[PDB]
């Protein structure tokens, strides 16, 4: 197993996302190759559930339904979070011999 | 040999989701102008079939 | 069962109109059927008479029953699902 | 042009819902179409350029 | 995932609610919309089974308007029976099909649907509009008969204005089709006799439109001992729906048989306003319902009703006939919409801007003073009564009315004038329309609207029906104001299911 983690890195690279983050935050701090995302709070099953939810921009019956991160009431650019890291908890092997 | 065979809509597959979304949408099925003719209506609660 | 009962497989053409005691011609890129008659006929009563097609091919127009003809008619041709539509018009 | 156009006019606003209204009987995709009044009449200024440019690019009013 | 809910009852801030594809009470597909309303009563499944032209936005430019079929027992419940009759091709007489008519034949257990073929870019010598008919043997599949092409040009008739073929038995045993054509420049409905459905007698011009303007969906009954004639206008100006009353077929005639003005009622046959088009009637025995289309509004605006006449094809509303003691017609809720109201809402006060005071259930208001009350819900029955003082007061009831809403749109019913308005109140202050209806001299109001999603109904002492296309106001609370005089409201029940 192991852990990787950005520690410095230039301003122009963090803000364009290469290595991670998407161009929306910095990857310093985090895995390399780590992606910010919104998050997916199952889908719309009814109007009722609709008008509920935080007002985003082409809600209906059957969409997906994105996360209010930040609880302002409105879906935006700011409702993003970490949510992908492609580093393995542990990667194993086992070989067996028999003669 | 080939085992992750991805599985992809066939015609009449294709044709039924098509349908199911012109249907989801509001949009007349007919006019999906790709040569597919669906004969269809509602049940009792007023859900499209097909 | 990867196969899907779609039986698509299936020629459609038409090759025959005898409309009353009248052939015609048959234009398969504009799916035309046109028929020519004089000057003077009643066209308001046409009969089907042979109307042929492609083995197990069925059409919308069946043989014995009468037609107005003074406009052109759409006729549908359907050996299985896979359907076909032409135009018949009268000259 | 005509976009530029009515932007420094200043009618672009007023212009844009109209036709918006107007065709939204005969075009499915102006169905929530809207303009805003001091927002939608310029480019936001990309996040990607603020964020390099740390502390110095001020985004346009309305976003 | 835990899932939030909103404070809805609490709160009278404006909220941003949504239709959905697909209507229950005022029947609307979830596929297309409802334009003119066929009804036909059937005499072996003994329901409703009304058609109708199935209306998209992006009509195809040759052939559209086919027709399906809504069956109903009792008007409050409607399920669909998918396409009846298609369209035809490009260049077919029936590639737009009008309104028609529909007759059974017991002579050989047949239906018969008349309906209207218009051709696509007519030619000079080809005839815009043509009567065809349809035969089914279970009401389920439809065949054309291809044999049959009634003309209008062959007796004389115009060709491009050769509309709405209506069926009628009489005692004598002989089927009447009344047709909405133009003579030389006259609107005539014109009668055709039959005794099998296949051959056809021009029996003359039964009737004569008034002042050189077009009749739509003509229906001509008989309930009880009076003739009623249902029409709807066409001239852009009034683009309404008005009756004719005679006490025999002759009488009915006779009426405005040339310049006459014979008006049924004071108020020039109105029955309701521009939001009702199309109304055709049809009974099953014991009761007369009358359908039609409320339109819809572009852009989802509910001032926005537009210019010349409004958009085409809607949701489906159904009415029910109420005949009085001096012939008068009046429109109804049906008794299943009625009744299919069953949970009661709690009503209370949101905000207090007026002078009015509060004594329980009675609420007294000034000129200038309103009353806003809670949030309203998808499905709405809100009945109240109202006492004014005297026969010249301007109350009114606001939908889609908040604490920050800049525009509310309301209904004022004018004493002083006799009728009622729709108009846009708020930063605009815009009048959309009016209809003319009964004054109590009792100066008693009982006011009963039946909101369905964004189509509501008011009925006044089962004396005015009045229907609106009003979006937003589901989930949006509702608002009573009077303007010049003084009024006393009570017996405020909301109704949900
Ligand atoms: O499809 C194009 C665009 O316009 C509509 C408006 O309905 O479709 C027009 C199309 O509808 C037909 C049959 O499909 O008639 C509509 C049916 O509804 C009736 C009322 O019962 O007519 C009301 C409707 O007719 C209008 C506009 O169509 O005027 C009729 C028009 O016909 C003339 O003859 C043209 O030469 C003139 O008399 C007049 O200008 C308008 O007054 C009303 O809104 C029935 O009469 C009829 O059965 C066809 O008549 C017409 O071509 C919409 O569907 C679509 O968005
Ligand atoms: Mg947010």
């Amino acid at each position: 197993t192991y852990r990787n983690e950005i520690l410095e890195l230039p301003e122009t690279v963090a803000a364009n996302g290469k290595f991670g983050g998407n161009g929306v935050k910095s990857v310093v701090g985090h895995t390399y190759g780590a992606q910010v995302g919104y998050i997916a709070d199952g889908i719309f099953k009814s109007q009722d559930e609709v008008d509920n939810h935080a007002t985003q921009e082409g809600a209906a019956v059957g969409r997906i339904r994105y996360r209010d991160i930040d609880h302002n009431g409105v879906i935006d650019e700011r409702d993003q979070n970490w949510i992908y890291d492609p580093t393995p908890s542990f990667s194993y092997g086992l070989n067996i011999y028999l003669e | 040999m080939y085992q992750s065979k991805m599985n992809v809509l066939n015609t009449e597959q294709y044709g039924r989701a098509m349908w199911q979304a012109y249907v989801n949408d509001g949009e007349n099925p007919n006019g999906n102008a790709l040569g597919y003719a669906y004969n269809w209506g509602y049940n009792a609660d007023g859900n499209p079939v097909l | 069962d990867f196969k899907s009962g779609l039986r698509l497989d299936g020629d459609v053409w038409v090759n025959s109109i005898r409309l009353d005691e009248y052939a015609g011609t048959v234009d398969y890129q504009n799916k035309a059927i046109v028929v020519g008659v004089p000057y003077d006929y009643d066209i308001t009563r046409m009969v089907v008479t042979e109307m042929n097609l492609s083995e197990g091919a069925k059409a919308s127009i069946a043989i014995g029953e009468t037609i107005d003809f003074s406009l052109p008619v759409s006729l549908t041709v359907k050996n299985g699902d896979v359907q076909m539509s032409y135009t018949i018009t009268v000259k | 042009s005509r976009f530029f156009d009515l932007v420094r006019w200043g009618e672009a606003k007023d212009v844009i819902n109209a036709y918006y209204v107007t065709e939204a009987s005969r075009c499915s995709i102006y169905k929530n179409a809207g303009f805003t009044e001091n927002k939608n009449e310029y480019l936001p200024v990309p996040f990607e350029q603020i964020s390099a440019s740390n502390g110095n690019y001020t985004q346009n009013f309305g976003w | 995932p835990i899932l939030t809910q909103k404070n809805w009852d609490g709160t009278a801030t404006y909220f941003q609610s949504s239709d959905e594809h697909g209507f229950s009470m005022y029947y609307k597909p979830q596929v297309g919309f409802v334009g003119a309303p066929m009804p036909f009563y059937d005499p072996v499944a003994k329901d409703f089974k009304v058609m109708y032209l199935q209306d998209y936005r992006p009509n195809p430019e040759a052939t559209y308007h086919p027709i399906f079929g809504v069956a109903t027992k009792d008007g409050a419940t409607y399920e669909s029976l998918g396409e009846l009759i298609s369209c035809g091709g490009r260049d077919e007489q029936d590639a737009a099909i009008g309104t028609g008519g529909t007759i059974y034949n017991p002579a050989d257990k047949l239906y018969y649907t008349f309906y209207t073929g218009n051709k696509f870019k007519p030619s000079s010598d080809q005839n815009a509009q043509v009567v065809m008919v349809a035969t089914s043997p279970d009401f389920k599949t439809w065949t054309k008969n291809r044999t049959f092409y009634l003309k209008g040009d062959t007796y004389g008739y115009d060709k491009n204005d050769f509309r709405d073929p209506f069926l009628f038995q009489t005692e004598d045993g002989v089927y009447h089709m009344l047709i909405a054509t133009r003579k030389n420049g006259k609107g005539h409905i014109a009668e055709f006799t039959s005794a099998d459905l296949k051959e056809w007698e021009s029996a003359g011009t039964f009737m004569t439109m008034m002042w050189d303007r077009f009749y739509e969906c003509p229906d001509v009954f008989k309930m009880g001992d009076w003739w009623y004639l249902i029409y709807s206008e066409q001239a852009s100006f009034m683009r309404k729906v008005q009756y004719f009353k005679g006490r025999t077929l002759e009488d009915l005639k006779a009426t405005t048989a040339n310049d006459a003005g014979i008006w049924p009622d004071n108020r020039e046959g109105m029955l309701d306003s521009r939001a009702f088009y199309a109304g055709k009637t049809a009974s099953d025995g014991t009761n007369r319902y009358i359908w039609g289309w409320c339109p819809t509004r572009a852009g989802n605006d509910n001032g926005n009703v537009g210019d010349v006449e409004p958009e085409w094809a809607g949701n489906l509303v159904a009415q029910r006939l109420i005949q009085h003691e001096d012939g008068t017609l009046t429109l109804g809720v049906p008794d299943a919409i009625d009744r299919k109201y069953t949970s009661a809402q709690e009503v209370k006060v949101m905000a207090k801007d007026g002078n009015m005071i509060e004594s329980g259930k009675t609420y007294t208001l000034g000129e200038g003073a309103s009353v806003i009350f809670n949030r309203l819900k998808v499905h709405n029955k809100i009945s109240f009564t109202v006492k004014t003082a005297s026969n010249t007061d301007r109350f009114g009831i606001s939908f889609v009315r908040g604490t920050d809403s800049a525009s509310w749109y309301s209904i004022h019913v004018n004493a002083d004038e006799g009728k009622a308005n729709f108009e846009k109140d708020g930063d605009d202050a815009k009048y959309l329309f009016d209809n003319k209806f009964n004054i109590p001299a009792d100066n008693e109001y009982r006011v009963t609207i039946y909101s369905d999603q964004s189509v509501c109904v008011t009925y006044i002492n089962d004396q005015l029906s009045f229907t609106n296309r009003i979006y937003q106001m589901q989930k949006n609370p509702w608002s009573l104001c009077c303007y010049k005089g003084e009024i006393t409201v009570s017996d405020v029940q909301v109704s949900t299911y």
